[PDB]
């Protein structure tokens, strides 16, 4: 079960790894290119928390849902700020949110009382006159309801497809950091001059086995000129020596 | 997966059907999916009586309500179906599939082959 | 409703085009169509899922094609066992909403 | 569940001279036969601790924290629980609830509007109980939620041979606070002042919290009246000061020595 | 231009990193590292001007 | 969008003062909005162009100025042939990117 | 400077209008300055139309693309606007005139009305 455009979930994914590369298996996506920045840096780029946000878009009209665009769907609903840190991914998902006669559990809000503000939880609806009728509980003439239920159906197809997509904020270095995504493991090449890295390490020097060993509260190590000299391994567990030239 | 029908043969007229199609195998956590129930008259066009998924929501068939009722059971048994005051027109045979809203029909049983008794 | 001609033959063992077709208007048509074969007394089993692809764990010698209103299959490999029932099914969004073809009645041609 | 019984006597303290306890770990880095010395917000050598002893007596005060502070209770039946934070009292500012109700242990930091006396310990006589561990009553806007596992429990009622003595150290560096944890066990003697002895105490925890803590109160473990035992804890001040510590081959701190008591350090 | 001026171009992505004063003159079909992707844009594939 | 009054009146000579407005989700950032006058059968003229640049050709008399989100101008030493048609015209991005005036018809009470 | 403005005094309902303006003296050695067309009825105020930049480039206003095309004579000499299946409200007032990005419009020909024999 997927969040909607009115009902949208504000999703907290925190103190994990976030590597956004298991979902390029699944289908030709209707888009890739993210708003906020280029789609060639998502690993790279750390950032200090993430927010998720779901959205079931009837019809084909998620361009018009942008940091600069506006809509039906995007003024009197979830509202994307034109300074939106973060960016988007929609796709295509048939293979859930359709049925053969109506997605009737689902809903849009065509319109609202005014404008609304970006980033509101926009959820109480209410019944909506015509200009300055007067309307209690009535319905009919100037009193009619400014909602209705999804309708999926075969003769529809293309042009009514849900393309499930989803929003991801980012903040630039201002809170704690937990979640970004990784980098990749280049193997240890013993008794070559090689320019370590070991997860901020910075330096140049050969590699040997150490036959001392840490204690498990242990990870560096340091000499007399207060530099380090023997580390344990950052992925294995045993003490390597950087022998210096 | 297996799937397998079973209810009575030898009906009346006035008695009604109940078959129960039952299921083996299946990732119940999932939207969009369901059960279809389907007739063979033989040599005529075939019709469709009831497609039921997991949501518990009710798809019937246009002017046909009078003659169809679903049951469930919520421990992966099965699903009872009852056709109630059937008519003569349908001395034909019975099948249960697994359809849903991208793949059409999955998998499907045996079948029951049930006449009038008249 | 579904339309296609009941007595259908041709060339034994392959090269036969089998096809299903219908009015725009009464079917509702763009869901794509599934076709399935019927035996008389023994268990009976789709011979195509959707329009185009092959599933696995089964016979891999059919082709399908289906283009606006008119879909078609191009079946190789007919052996003496080749008698079947082919109904195809769509959706028809006007009344009964989920029809079964018009009906076929095949021979056999392996003698 | 809280119990506002609004009355208490209170017992005038005593003064524990605390000998060698009250060093800890700067970092993760290893440093093989060196002798360092380190400033840093320690707990002074030779130092008075504040002794609370609470017999029918049920005192949690709030505490003098000035951004890291020591308590070393003598406790045996794990009454302590949690530690009320925060600096309003009225559920507007942030503040951190720490409850090891079971083996979920979970830590909540949000807006907490904390009841006047939330005693987790009343009622089934001598058997302390777990009720009452919903302190506050009102959030706005939650932030933070963590999971961890318990150390080692008690069970239940366990008065006598008090063996066991936990030292909650607790400081905060950028808004990020620690936890200093250290379960002495084996410690075959009365309560009553600190012995003579050292450990090496290792980093667990650190978690962000975003607001400078002023206050912050002790949770203890008919709807009141209690005839409890011999309990006793030690509160302490830290103050910045330089040590000289010992690593040896293995990096286990054998002596540390504080350069700022006597002329000879 | 009022309406957006479409008529001055940059570049987003290349390759790697470049050399002071050099021109990149040269524009094409750019893929994602391991994928068989050539001649018209699609997935992991647009004109990187 | 932007709006201003539909008519405004006064004694000749002095103290009159014309003013436009708008709402600033759809102004962007209120840069290059200028003051134009319309005569009766003849062809419009350029007056003020960006809120207090005085152009050539124009005299010492007219003079505008914007305060948080509205402009106006003020004009000094009225005459007998000074009724107009002040027009303040604008950027707006939202809708059209040009919006122009809500009309205005200066009256004199000298007759 | 002169600009000159020309257009038919009276069109069929069913006719398209062919607007034509000449300009006489300018620096077209510049960016972003062009040639920009304006109208308005009695009875209701100002609404712009359209402008043409010195590269070719045309801008009308939104929703009404189809109906109106641009004759840029690339001689310095007039600018045509062809305008088809008009309306009876579009019986009105149009100027030519010259635009820059801070002068709106700078210089304001004498310009033409028209209306519609229906
Ligand atoms: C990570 O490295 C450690 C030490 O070599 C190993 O025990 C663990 O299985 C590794 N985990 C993964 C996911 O590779
Ligand atoms: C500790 O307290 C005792 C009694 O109040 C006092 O005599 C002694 O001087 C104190 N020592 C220190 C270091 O404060
Ligand atoms: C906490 O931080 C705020 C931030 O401005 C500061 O004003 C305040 O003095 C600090 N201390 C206390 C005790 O609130
Ligand atoms: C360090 O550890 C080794 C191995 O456990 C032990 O034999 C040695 O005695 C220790 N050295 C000391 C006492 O620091």
């Amino acid at each position: 079960r997927f969040a909607s455009v009115y009902a949208w979930n504000r999703k907290r994914i925190s103190n994990c790894v976030a590597d956004y590369s298991v979902l390029y298996n699944l289908a030709p996506f209707f888009t890739f290119k993210c708003y906020g920045v280029s789609p060639t840096k998502l690993n790279d780029l750390c950032f200090t928390n993430v927010y998720a946000d779901s959205f079931v878009i009837r019809g084909d009209e998620v361009r018009q849902i942008a940091p600069g665009q506006t809509g039906n769907i995007a003024d009197y609903n979830y509202k994307l700020p034109d300074d939106f840190t973060g960016c988007v991914i929609a796709w295509n998902s048939n293979k859930l949110d359709s049925k053969v006669s109506g997605n009737y559990n689902y809903l849009y809000r065509l319109f609202r009382k005014s404008n609304l503000k970006p980033f509101e939880r926009d959820i109480s609806t209410e019944i909506y006159q015509a200009g300055n009728k007067p309307c209690n509980g009535v319905a009919g003439f100037n009193c009619y309801f400014p909602l209705r239920s999804y309708s999926f159906r075969p003769t529809y197809g293309v042009g009514h497809q849900p393309y499930r997509v989803v929003v991801l904020s980012f903040e630039l270095l201002h809170a704690p950091a937990t979640v970004c995504g990784p980098k990749k493991s280049t193997n240890l090449v013993k008794n070559k001059c090689v320019n370590f890295n070991f997860n901020g390490l910075k330096g140049t020097g050969v590699l040997t086995e150490s036959n001392k060993k840490f204690l498990p509260f242990q990870q560096f190590g340091r000499d007399i000129a207060d530099t380090t000299d023997a580390v344990r391994d950052p992925q294995t567990l045993e003490i390597l020596d950087i022998t210096p030239c | 997966i297996t799937l397998k029908e079973s209810g009575p043969t030898l009906v009346k007229p006035t008695q009604t059907l109940t078959l129960t199609c039952a299921f083996s195998g299946f990732s119940l956590n999932t939207g969009g999916a369901g059960v279809g129930w389907i007739r063979q008259p033989p040599g005529k066009a075939l019709e469709w009586l009831a497609l039921i998924y997991w949501d518990g929501d009710k798809r019937y068939n246009p002017s046909l309500k009078s003659r169809l009722a679903i049951i469930m059971d919520t421990s992966k048994n099965r699903v009872v179906l009852t056709m109630t005051n059937m008519d003569p027109v349908d001395t034909a045979t019975y099948y249960c599939a697994h359809h849903k809203i991208e793949y059409i029909f999955d998998y499907w049983g045996q079948g029951t082959l049930v006449a009038v008794s008249s | 409703a579904l339309t296609q001609p009941a007595s259908v033959s041709g060339s034994p063992g392959q090269s036969i085009t089998v096809s299903c077709t219908g009015t725009s208007s009464d079917l509702g048509n763009f869901q794509y169509v599934s076709w399935y074969q019927h035996h008389p007394g023994k268990a009976p089993k789709l011979l195509i899922y959707e329009v185009s692809k092959r599933p696995s764990g089964v016979s891999n010698r059919f082709s399908g094609s289906k283009s606006g209103n008119t879909a078609s299959l191009t079946i190789s490999g007919l052996q003496a066992e080749d008698e079947a029932d082919y109904y195809c099914c769509s959706y028809t969004t006007t009344t009964i909403p989920v029809a079964f073809g018009g009906g076929t009645k095949l021979t056999v041609l392996g003698q | 569940q809280c119990v506002n019984l609004t009355t208490r006597t209170q017992l005038p303290p005593a003064y524990t001279n605390s000998f060698t306890r009250g060093v800890y770990y700067p970092d993760k880095v290893f440093r093989s036969s060196v002798l360092h010395s380190t400033q840093d917000l320690f707990l002074p050598f030779f130092s008075n601790v504040t002794w609370f002893h609470v017999i029918k007596r049920f005192d949690n005060p709030v505490l003098p924290f000035n951004d890291g502070v020591y308590f070393a209770s003598i406790e045996k039946s794990n009454i302590i629980r949690g530690w009320i934070f925060g600096t309003t009292l009225d559920s507007k500012t942030q503040s951190l609830l720490i409850v090891n109700n079971a083996t979920n242990v979970v830590i909540k930091v949000c807006e907490f509007q904390f009841c006047n006396d939330p005693f987790l310990d009343h009622k089934n006589n001598k058997s302390w109980m777990e009720s009452e561990f919903r302190v506050y009553s009102s959030a706005n806007n939650c932030t933070f939620e963590y999971v961890s596992q318990p150390f080692l429990m008690d069970l239940e009622g366990k008065q006598g041979n008090f063996k066991n003595l936990r030292e909650f150290v607790f400081k905060n560096i950028d808004g990020y606070f620690k936890i200093y944890s250290k379960h002495t066990p084996i410690i075959v003697r009365e309560p009553e002042d600190l012995p003579q002895g050292f450990s090496a105490l290792e980093p667990l925890v650190d978690l962000p919290i975003g607001i400078n803590i002023t206050r912050f109160q002790t949770l203890l473990a008919s709807s009141s009246g209690w005839t409890a035992g011999a309990a006793a804890y030690y509160v302490g001040y830290l103050q910045p000061r330089t040590f000289l510590l010992k690593y040896n081959e293995n990096g286990t701190i054998t002596d540390a020595v504080d350069c700022a008591l006597d002329p000879l350090s």
